[PDB]
RNA sequence: CCGACUUACCAACCCGAUGCAAACUGCGAAUACCGGAGAAUGUUAUCACGGGAGACACACGGCGGGUGCUAACGUCCGUC
RNA sequence: CCUCCUAAAGAGUAACGGAGGAGCACGAAGGUUGGCUAAUCCUGGUCGGACAUCAGGAGGUUAGUGCAAUGGCAUAAGCCAGCUUGACUGCGAGCGUGACGGCGCGAGCAGGUGCGAAAGCAGGUCAUAGUGAUCCGGUGGUUCUGAAUGGAAGGGCCAUC
RNA sequence: UGCCUGGCGGCCGUAGCGCGGUGGUCCCACCUGACCCCAUGCCGAACUCAGAAGUGAAACGCCGUAGCGCCGAUGGUAGUGUGGGGUCUCCCCAUGCGAGAGUAGGGAACUGCCAGGCAU
RNA sequence: CGUCGUAGUCCGGAUUGGAGUCUGCAACUCGACUCCAUGAAGUCGGAAUCGCUAGUAAUCGUGGAUCAGAAUGCCACGGUG
RNA sequence: CGCGGGGUGGAGCAGCCUGGUAGCUCGUCGGGCUCAUAACCCGAAGGUCGUCGGUUCAAAUCCGGCCCCCGCAACCA
RNA sequence: CGCGGGGUGGAGCAGCCUGGUAGCUCGUCGGGCUCAUAACCCGAAGGUCGUCGGUUCAAAUCCGGCCCCCGCAACCA
RNA sequence: AAAUG
């Protein structure tokens, strides 16, 4: 499960989501999986998705995580009121536009990536698709 | 708060004062400083006292 | 919570901006450093706050090697 | 490194010369040589030089780098403020130590009428 | 004095055989030989400090500057501002007959002399070297002595390269390997 | 340099067991004899005797001789 | 005692490539704001001084946010 | 009370929003004149080692700022040294900021001073926290007042607790 | 007048580094000496003075050179004021403004006043 | 008779290096002795504990057995006491 | 969940009180005592101060996080 | 701030009480003694006698300022 | 002062 050694900031500001992505090229490997629609990722996810590919592809050919939760969510215990300060941070997001490589691979035929990135999909929240290497 | 404040007394004869904060525990000597006189309207040498 | 604190606002910033005809004397910016330098006929405060030290019109100038912003007075 | 340093020293000063508005006096001073010259308040055009490298100067003195040769130069440089009828100067001491031919210059010009 | 003789007659001369240099300023000198006596045992008696100086007066005819602790370690025991050391820089003259003084008497009177470091020069020259006790010269008496102590002598020069120092050094016939 | 802060410097001549006399400048003030020099020290002699590793072989040869 | 050296080991610094930041900036808008000139228009719309107040529980919607679960006809600000 | 963010590129702007500090210190750590430039790393060097002190190179402020944070700082506001009290008295055009009480910046003028050859700079400290209105009292100065008059007491005014 | 050098600027990286070459009649630098003017919390290192035998080695200056730094369009993209719309955590349209990054490319500064040396 | 003059010493001799001698088929493990060098600890010893009443304790040397060689052990002998 | 107090060798306690310093009692180990054991006597050893970060030159000590323990408070309908 | 009383070996208390004067209770070590910790004696290390100046031959002893600890009443905006 | 085997 992925999250930052070290922190500047113990929590963090909401913020917003709006935006295009800008890792949007297959930059390492030779397949990716880009992000079509908007919403984060948690660190259980990308997890889930990790190993959801990684077994797919069988331990052969490497893969690579694009993407990483930095950001961290805090949520208010239950059954306590609206005030007395912010809440404790129980998770870890990486904040999602449309464009972002989430997963990158090679070593793999086609095919097998391709499914591989299917299998992966279904753990992740936001919607996605296939993309390759482009010369330029 | 441990440096008191004390009266710098005209040597001049005036009841002219300045008055100043020191530390009595690092400087036990007495400050001697040449100010103002505004009374006389020179410059006199104005020992250290209690603020009392 | 450790938290609600916080100090008064010094209303701090550029109080005369480019062109504008000021009187001696009248400050020109309030600011924490020399953010901007004190140029031509352009004092600077204890706290780096920069006045007229002449009536005329505010001139702000980027000047110098490690080019800084200077503010300077322009006669009319 | 060594002028480096020296401009270093020098410069403190005359930026508050330019910022007071003032007609300098910029003295530099080598091993062999000394070079006066009175620079007016914008900085970009000077008044009036005199130099141990000039021949009218250097021919009446036996060495050019020495003390007396540094107030034959300020005198001569005050002389010619004179008749340019520059009066008021500052002196810039260019970073070198106001002591020894520097200080001579200076007092020989002070001597001739210049007014610093 | 002789040994600076001798350089500006016969080692630039050597100087300019072997390395084939173009002009005369090239070659290498001796710009300084520093001492230097580092005493940590000051921190516990400031005397031990005041006799460590008196020695390297003794040694070299200048009085040391008392050198003070550029940053504060707790490893050591001392603050920032400690009198901590002491060191003389020898120049001109006093230096040449330092030199002398140190091949011609004090580098024989080293109790087992097989030598000094060749592979001891920081890459750039300047040649370094250490002394275990400060009776090898002849300045320090041996009865008067309490406190049995060393320095580091350190003679940097104007030698671009380790070689070159090591080659002017030999020139000066200077021990080594 | 200075003038009162150092100590006193004059030129002594350092005798020796060489035969060699030597002027130099020094703190010592009374004149100095010595026991070695740079001329006399036994680094060119000496070293190569002082190490003296030689060989068993030729010690077996000489006081066995089979 | 100086150590000799390899082998699907984790690995600082530096180089090449990839992202993230309310409390990062070698960049940097639109708006907004301050100042000057000109035009038309507007019942002076502006400022000063004086007489009289009321009000200081706000509400929702839009846009920029904090908080909350990018919950609430939630909550707290900015702005119309 | 101070610093940052929230705060939407003038100012300001809330929450039991997110982070940190202050209730001082300093007769030098103030003034000025003169000089100087940092962290860290590598190499060599007696004891001496990851780490004292000495060299030299790389390095380029990554250091420093009496302390939080921010903005500054080589002309250094950073670090030394000499001489010193401007941590002056009366004022103060004109500004800034506050509902107000207030708080802040301030060239210049008069007197008198210090540093500098001189130009100049100096009305505390790199700046922003380090604080408490009024009343009631206390001390010193001041012929201002002084209940018939001379005094005095008490009061006032300036300094100060 | 032309080249070279020195000083003071403007300008503040198209100006800075790096690599290679180059200059000493003059200048500049290193340099020689120091009882003295003055100086080192030791040291003529620096500061300073008296000098001119030597060398441009270092430094400094000049010339070249795209290994960097730096500058840098056009186009596109992001954002955004106003108005309107939608599938409304975000978007789109009309209209105005329009980056940053990158790309083509540029680029080894330019220039004013005074002084000196050598030339024409 | 001379010297050292209270020191880790001209005390103390451990340990180690080199050179040897003798015994013995043979001295690496594992002998004794000699010479030159080297010169640890130790400055009268905590709790505790032993022997000795006279030619005894203490101290000084000498010899023998066992033995090729190999005693600070054992068994004896006298001196001073 | 909130406010306090604590975690220091085998054990129980100190120190933390304004940062530099490791103490007491028992236990453990080696002697001596006894025929032997216990008691008693002498002499020793043994601590990265729960853990991980932070700041001063420097931390058991100051600050924060996490783990464990001990108190308290966890309410009005 | 006003007044009074004290700062005495490592600790507290006498010596001040109108100068000619370092003792007491322990504490520590060593010796004797005990089975001994102890009880007990002998011997010793350990005090600008708050600090400094003055009167005087002579002061911790008298006084003056100054520093600290304690007590005192007192109002305290 | 002195418990046990
Ligand atoms: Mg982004
Ligand atoms: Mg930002
Ligand atoms: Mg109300
Ligand atoms: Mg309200
Ligand atoms: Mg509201
Ligand atoms: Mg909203
Ligand atoms: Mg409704
Ligand atoms: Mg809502
Ligand atoms: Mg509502
Ligand atoms: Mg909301
Ligand atoms: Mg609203
Ligand atoms: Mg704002
Ligand atoms: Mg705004
Ligand atoms: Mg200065
Ligand atoms: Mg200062
Ligand atoms: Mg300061
Ligand atoms: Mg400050
Ligand atoms: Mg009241
Ligand atoms: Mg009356
Ligand atoms: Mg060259
Ligand atoms: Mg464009
Ligand atoms: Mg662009
Ligand atoms: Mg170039
Ligand atoms: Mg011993
Ligand atoms: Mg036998
Ligand atoms: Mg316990
Ligand atoms: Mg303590
Ligand atoms: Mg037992
Ligand atoms: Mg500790
Ligand atoms: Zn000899």
């Amino acid at each position: 499960m992925l999250q930052p050694k070290r922190t500047k900031f113990r929590k963090m500001h909401k913020g917003r989501n709006r935006g295009l992505a800008q890792g949007t090229d297959v930059s390492f490997g030779s397949f990716g999986l880009k992000a079509v629609g908007r919403g984060r990722l948690t660190a259980r996810q990308i997890e889930a998705a990790r190993r959801a590919m990684t077994r797919a592809v069988k331990r052969q050919g490497k893969i690579w995580i694009r993407v990483f939760p930095d950001k961290p969510i805090t949520e208010k215990p239950l059954a306590v009121r609206m005030g007395k300060g912010k809440g404790n941070v129980e998770y870890w997001v990486a904040l999602i536009q449309p464009g972002k490589v989430l997963y990158e691979m090679d070593g793999v035929p086609e095919e097998l990536a391709r499914e591989a990135f299917k299998l992966a999909a279904a753990k992740l929240p936001i919607k996605t698709t296939f993309v390759t290497k482009t010369v330029m | 708060g441990i440096r008191e404040k004390i009266k710098l007394v005209s040597s001049a004869g005036t009841g002219h004062f300045y008055t100043t904060t020191k530390n009595k525990r690092t400087k036990p000597e007495k400050l001697e400083l040449k100010k103002f006189d505004p009374v006389v309207r020179q410059h006199v040498i104005y020992k250290e006292a209690k603020i009392k | 919570t450790r938290n609600g604190r916080d100090s008064e606002a010094k209303r701090l910033g550029v109080k005369r901006f480019g062109g504008e005809s000021v009187l001696a004397g009248s400050i020109i910016v309030r600011q924490r450093g020399t953010k901007f330098h004190a140029g031509a006929n352009v004092g600077c405060g204890r706290d780096h706050t920069l006045f007229a030290k002449a009536d005329g019109k505010v001139k702000f100038e980027v000047k110098g090697p490690k080019n800084r912003k200077f503010i300077s007075i322009e006669a009319e | 490194d060594k002028k480096s340093a020296r401009i270093r020293r020098a410069t403190r000063a005359r930026r508050k010369l330019q910022e007071l508005g003032a007609t300098r006096l910029v003295v530099h001073r080598t091993p062999r040589h000394i070079y006066a010259q009175v620079i007016a308040p914008n900085g970009s055009e000077v008044l009036v030089a005199a130099s141990t490298v000039e021949k009218a100067i250097a021919e009446q003195l036996k060495y050019t780098g020495n003390k007396d040769a540094a107030a034959a130069v300020g005198k001569a440089v005050a002389e010619r403020a004179l008749e340019k009828g520059i009066k008021d100067v500052s002196f810039d001491r260019s970073g070198f130590q106001y002591h020894g031919r520097v200080q001579a210059l200076a007092d020989a010009a002070r001597e001739a009428g210049l007014q610093f | 004095a002789k040994l600076h003789d001798y350089y500006k007659d016969e080692v630039v001369k050597k100087l300019m055989t072997e390395f084939n240099y173009n002009s005369v300023m090239q070659v290498p000198r001796v710009e300084k030989i520093t001492l230097n006596m580092g005493v940590g045992e000051a921190i516990a008696d400031k005397k031990l400090l005041d006799n460590a100086a008196a020695d390297l007066a003794a040694i070299s005819g200048q009085k040391p500057l008392i050198t003070k602790a550029r940053k504060s370690v707790a490893g050591f025991k001392i603050r920032q501002g400690y009198p901590i050391g002491c060191k003389v820089t020898l120049r001109g003259e006093r230096m040449w007959e330092f030199f002398e003084r140190l091949i011609t008497i004090a580098v024989p009177r080293i109790r087992d002399f097989r030598g000094l470091s060749a592979k001891s020069f920081d890459g750039r020259g300047n040649y370094s070297m250490g002394v275990r006790e400060q009776i090898i010269f002849p300045e320090i008496d041996y009865d008067k002595v309490d406190r049995v102590r060393g320095l580091d002598i350190t003679i940097t020069t104007t030698a671009k390269s380790d070689e070159e120092g090591r080659a002017l050094l030999a020139a000066f016939d200077f021990p080594f390997r | 340099m200075k003038k009162d802060i150092h100590p006193k410097y004059e030129e002594i001549t350092a005798s020796c067991s060489c035969g060699n006399v030597m002027k130099i400048r020094s703190t010592v003030g009374h004149d100095l004899n010595l026991d070695v020099c740079s001329k006399c020290h036994p680094f060119f002699t000496g070293k190569q005797r002082d190490v003296a590793t030689g060989g068993r072989v030729d010690r077996f040869n000489k006081r066995f001789n089979i």
